């Protein structure tokens, strides 16, 4: 006995050939063949339109990855099973299918807590987010650090691996540039108070140090880029002298109490100051 | 920068409308800045991205469907 | 109150659907459809040919980036 | 699916597809 | 077709224009000079509209470096040009 046999230890079901040619015709673009097979399956009963290929792909998930908007409507005018088919069209950034699915209102790749408004914010589209906020949606609110309610202590001892993921998901959702520039009242002062308390969290949670550390960096380039898009001097004078609730630099002092080293080391901010440190010496272009 | 009048060591021993107009002026600059930033960031993606395998399949499927429909019309 | 509402603070104008299909036909290459919509807009007055999509692109700036 | 580049092999299949399409269409239409 | 490009003043120029505009808008006056100097330094224009294409790159690659000392804000740009 110098040979090694081979076999399958974990078996599953197999499909039939009649079903096979259906899914084979869906993958090639034939429109006159599938439209017949959809019709003979209503007088006779030999095929079920909810089959699944070896890799778990159904007849509606093959027409989404190949962008075909003429077979989707044909499969949708007939009654098919639409499950989590809206989360597969937001990960692959297409626009027509999204609307189209909105208008006709046990295995997956997504955790049971993901919602569409939260998944559309992990990606950074601007046109898809604007379509979901015109309808009413909502995002939960995370508790403060060292909170000691009965909820924070009871759930943290019945399942401790699921409770530590939702906070990370929420904090990844809240920190996207598009949402901050679309739904905030002051887009500059909200990146100062949020890029400072994502770093304290990097000391109590030793497991996700790198993640929290990197999330704290997307909130320091946004303000710099938003600032260096100016085209005149009156715009600079108006911005740097804004006080909420006289004429001194009342907004360049708040950027020093937060340790923002890229917002105060810019050519324009370093040229506005040089004209006040050399007052009384009109020209420094000397030997 | 502040007016302290600090002498050297030896000689050291001897209402609504304004708020409204400011808040009204502060918003247009923000609007314009956001517009320009969004436009620039959308444009920047068009130029510095490579290709992958996904596009080849869509091209093949387009050609296939074109061929099938043309053959259906012409043959019959 | 443990929820966060969301809304738009800086609103702009929106277009109508009739206009929408015009710009949708310009982006696909249909030449026999747009040539009609350009003609009915001279006897009746229902569409303005100087509209602008959400991103500030007009009907002449879409036919330049697609070389037609 | 996401982190792979293209090569020379695909260009040939595309060319052959177009060529066969053209040949069959010309055969049908011409005769 | 007939076109034209403006001419930049010499360094340390002291006319009324160079001192009046440099105190009413100081962020717009410092951009046109950079734009003009980026326009003047292209290979195609020098090889197309110059009489001696070798002696014009000697006298122009020498006075783009002096400008890199009085203008501390755009040092890298002038250095690379
Ligand atoms: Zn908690
Ligand atoms: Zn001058």
């Amino acid at each position: 006995r110098d040979r090694i046999p081979l076999q399958i230890v974990r078996a599953e079901t197999e499909l039939s050939a009649e079903e096979k040619a259906f899914l084979s015709a869906v993958e090639k673009g034939d429109y006159a063949t599938v439209k017949q097979a959809l019709q003979e399956a209503e007088i006779y009963y030999n095929v079920n339109i909810n089959c699944m290929d070896p890799l778990g792909r159904s007849a509606l998930l093959i027409a989404i990855e190949n962008e075909n908007l003429e077979i989707m409507e044909l499969l949708l005018n007939h009654s098919v099973y639409v499950g989590d088919a809206l989360l597969y069209a937001i990960r692959k950034e297409v626009v027509g299918a999204v609307e189209l699915l909105l208008s006709y209102r046990q295995f997956s790749e997504f955790t049971p807590d993901i919602t569409p408004i939260m998944l559309a914010a992990h990606t950074n589209n601007y046109e898809i987010i604007k379509l979901l906020v015109q309808k009413r949606v909502t995002i939960p609110r995370p508790h403060q650090i060292r909170c000691n309610c009965v909820e924070c202590v009871s759930s943290s001892e019945v399942d401790s691996l699921r409770h530590s993921r939702s906070r990370l998901n929420i904090y990844k959702a809240l920190a996207s540039p598009s949402l901050i520039a679309l739904s905030s009242e002051d887009p500059i002062l909200t990146a100062f108070r949020l890029g400072w308390e994502l770093k304290e969290l990097s000391k109590v949670e030793n497991e996700f140090k790198a993640e929290y550390e990197e999330l704290s960096q997307q909130c320091k380039l946004f303000a710099k880029d938003l600032l260096d898009q100016a085209r005149s001097s009156r715009e600079l004078e108006i911005i740097l002298n804004h006080r909420d609730d006289y004429h001194d630099l009342a907004k360049l002092k708040v950027a020093i109490k937060y340790h923002q080293k890229e917002f105060v080391a810019q050519p324009n901010c370093q040229q506005l100051l040089a004209t006040l440190w050399y007052d009384g010496f009109p020209g420094w272009r000397r030997k | 920068f502040d007016e302290g009048g600090t002498l050297p060591p030896p000689f050291n021993i001897i209402r609504h409308a304004d708020s409204l107009i400011q808040n009204q002026h502060y918003q247009e600059v923000i609007r314009n800045l956001v517009k320009r930033y969004v436009a620039a960031m959308i444009r920047n993606s068009k130029t510095n991205e490579g290709l992958t395998e996904e596009n080849f399949k869509e091209l093949k499927q387009d050609i296939s469907s074109f061929r099938y429909e043309v053959l259906d019309l012409l043959g019959n």
